[PDB]
């Protein structure tokens, strides 16, 4: 069984946690203990190929800025997450992408842009702006809603697809 | 016989337990036989915080650490006062029911409320420092309390309140302070290679231990270090992280600004020696600040430098790096297995508190009624409790105040911003060891003193 080491990155106050939590946790239980191994590993079928996702989310450690390379180096594919109500988190994405390319020593690293909606304040980043940025990087864009679970699977499955299209090459 | 309390119309904590106001986890409190509360209304949580049948120190600590997400401090004080002020049941034309009720309901409950006040004032005094009217109300409540049973507790609380309004030496001999090339008092000469590596690691372990120990649960509960007021609410956690970040960057800088290959090999080698001593001291914060530097993009790519690193030190570094692998699997097991003193890596705790708070609901609903999810808070209080267990025991090491100063005032970034500085480190890495196919240049030596390490073993006996 193929295992994909995925890494979530983004600014604090953004819902990175919710994204990964909502993927892992059962569709209808709101229970989560992040200490145990099942917290970050999940078996899934994507395009009829069973595989194992290992997700690294270091949410809460954003101030340890010198550890980003360490954490990013562990990954094959990356979700670059911003919050649709925080313009600054959107503007920081270019920095994250650049640092990933540098760490992986590659111009073409499997990557998806994810814009997450949680709760108020209201949207400051229109989806078009994000579609445009994603297009300039040549990567997919997925918008998600943490609380309704909309987009969560799509975000992760799209990154796995990106990894497969990268490896066949 | 049961007990016959007043009606809920007169005293709200009389209401019986039901699925609509209190629910339990299926297991029983360790050491103590008490049921584990999963969720309840604030009224029921306060009833059980001050319960007549038994004391519950675990619930009290957990509640007072985590309550502020669901109940404001002023509201808590109002509720425990309301709890305290118990009226009697009504008719019995006259004392069978009453002497029992006084001795088995009123007196215990009142003692429990005093115990809550005592723990609140002793262990969470910050609520009072930040809201002087909260302290005013507590002092006039405590002055109100009457009984002879109560006097000794009231006196004790009043003593703690006065102590709180007010503004290290060893078990036996610490080891001898170690000096290499820089001599005592000559702070102007201090550098990575000129200080003794043992003493670098020791003095950094002392800084990082004190930093780890100053962090309080008030800076962590509610994930406050990630919110806009983090500098107001989490100043000690932030100083701690900044120090760690500074040293990772200092190590990177020492490496890539040493342009001569041979000298750079000695620098990396010396840093691995410091890692070895961190590992001996159980300073895992130190271990990881070295591992982060080695894993940094400017350092990791220096294959000509790591080629010349002796195999013994290669293995030390590899073992240290493997602590971080698989979501810190081996770090977690190693930490569990060692005895204080130590300095944990804080980052895991931060992530776990955040994810716990984010991945569980604030309330659970039963029969249309909203219950505070207490188990969520318990989980957070377990983590803050684990942090505190490693804060009690200090290191048996002598401070050297000059070396301490040097590492406190270390500022590798200078006046530069993060991006500018890390791009500089990376461009420097490219300069000193260019990408294939470009050939490796040579660079002149910068160090006029000898490069050989004194090693990592103490120089004198006992
Ligand atoms: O050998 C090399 C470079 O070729 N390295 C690069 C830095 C590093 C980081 C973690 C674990 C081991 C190593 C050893």
């Amino acid at each position: 069984m193929t295992e994909y080491k995925l890494v979530v990155v983004g600014a604090c106050g953004v819902g990175k946690s919710a994204l990964t939590i909502q993927l892992i946790q059962n569709h209808f239980v709101d229970e989560y203990d992040p200490t145990i191994e099942d917290s970050y590993r999940k078996q899934v079928v994507i395009d009829g190929e069973t595989c194992l996702l290992d997700i690294l989310d270091t949410a809460g450690q954003e101030e340890y800025s010198a550890m980003r390379d360490q954490y990013m180096r562990t990954g094959e594919g990356f979700l670059c997450v911003f919050a649709i109500n925080n313009t600054k988190s959107f503007e920081d994405i270019h920095h994250y992408r650049e640092q990933i390319k540098r760490v992986k020593d590659s111009e073409d690293v499997p990557m998806v842009l994810v814009g997450n909606k949680s709760d108020l304040p209201s949207r400051t980043v229109e989806s078009r702006q994000a579609q445009d940025l994603a297009r300039s990087y040549g990567i997919p864009f997925i918008e998600t809603s943490a609380k309704t679970r909309q987009g969560v699977d799509d975000a992760f499955y799209t990154l796995v697809r990106e990894i497969r299209k990268h490896k066949e090459k | 016989e049961q007990m016959r309390l007043p009606s809920a119309d007169v005293y709200r904590f009389a209401e019986p337990d039901s699925e609509e106001n209190i629910i339990f986890e299926e297991n029983m409190q360790p050491k103590a036989g008490i049921p584990i509360i999963k969720a309840g209304t604030v009224i029921k949580l306060i009833e059980r915080l001050t319960y007549h049948m038994y004391a519950d120190p675990n619930f009290v600590r957990t509640f007072l650490t985590t309550y502020r997400s669901f109940c404001k401090p002023q509201e808590l004080l109002s509720l425990i006062i309301e709890r305290f002020e118990i009226p009697e049941p009504e008719p019995t034309e006259a004392s069978a029911e009453l002497k029992r009720f006084r001795k088995e309901y009123i007196q215990p409950v009142q003692l429990r409320v005093l115990n809550v006040c005592r723990h609140w004032v002793e262990h969470h005094f910050y609520d009072f420092e930040r809201d002087a009217y909260l302290l005013q109300r507590m002092e006039e409540f405590i002055g109100t309390v009457r009984g002879k049973a109560m006097k000794k507790w009231v006196e004790s609380i009043t003593k703690i309140i006065q102590r709180k309004k007010i503004a290290i030496t060893f078990q036996s001999s610490p080891p001898t302070v170690e000096w290499h090339i820089s001599r005592p008092g000559h702070i102007e000469t201090f550098d990575l290679l000129t200080l003794h590596p043992i003493e670098i690691a020791r003095q950094l372990t002392l800084l990082e231990s004190d930093l780890y120990r100053a962090v309080q649960p008030s800076e962590l509960v509610g994930s406050v270090w990630t919110k806009e007021d983090k500098e107001i609410n989490s100043p000690n956690l932030l100083k701690m992280i900044r120090h760690t970040t500074n040293l990772t960057l200092w190590f990177e800088k020492c490496i890539v600004e040493t342009e001569n290959l041979e000298e750079r090999v000695a620098v990396v080698s010396r840093i691995i020696e410091i890692l070895q001593v961190f590992q001996e001291l159980n300073n895992f914060n130190g271990v990881l600040e070295v591992v982060s530097a080695m894993n940094s993009s400017p350092v990791y790519r220096l294959d000509h430098t790591f080629e010349q690193i002796p195999s013994r030190q290669k293995k030390i570094l590899e073992e240290a790096h493997e602590l971080s692998e698989d979501h810190y699997k081996k770090y977690l097991a190693k930490l569990r297995s060692i005895n204080p003193p130590c300095v944990p890596f804080f980052g895991i705790y931060l992530t776990n508190i955040l994810k716990t708070e984010e991945g569980n609901p604030e309330v659970l609903k039963r029969h249309g009624k909203e219950l505070i999810n207490f188990s969520k808070r318990r989980k957070v209080a377990e983590i803050t409790g684990e942090i505190q267990q490693y804060q009690n025991q200090p290191y048996c090491l002598r401070v050297e105040s000059d070396i301490k100063r040097f590492f406190e005032n270390l500022n590798p970034m200078g006046n530069s911003m993060e991006k500018e500085f890390t791009d500089y480190l990376f461009n420097k890495s490219l300069e000193i060891e260019p990408r294939n196919p470009k050939p490796l240049p040579r660079f002149p030596k910068k160090y006029s003193y000898p490069l050989k390490s004194p090693g990592v073993r103490p120089s004198n006996p006992r």
